């Protein structure tokens, strides 16, 4: 079954995808 | 933040999307 | 995330609610 | 003019109110 947690590079790559032209702040600490 | 919502736990698309901007 | 969204900028109720859990 | 920003303790307080018994994670 696919592991459903999104972590580390997979998490940044997901934001990149879903945000599109809006872009995003990636801030892992907080 | 995003690590607790989406990495430690499992987030919905809209939760993930709430992180854009 | 929440600070950029609600503190630096202004957020709506459902944006704030999406941080609960 | 009146401030709509929620920051610091005001932000934590806003999460405490809207989240209610769902609770919430917060880190400054």
């Amino acid at each position: 079954f696919v592991n459903q947690h999104l972590c580390a590079s997979h998490l940044v790559e997901a934001l990149y995808l879903v945000c599109g032209e809006r872009g995003f702040f990636y801030t892992p600490k907080t | 933040g995003i690590v607790e919502q989406c990495c430690t736990s499992i987030c919905s698309l809209y939760q993930l999307e709430n992180y854009c901007n």
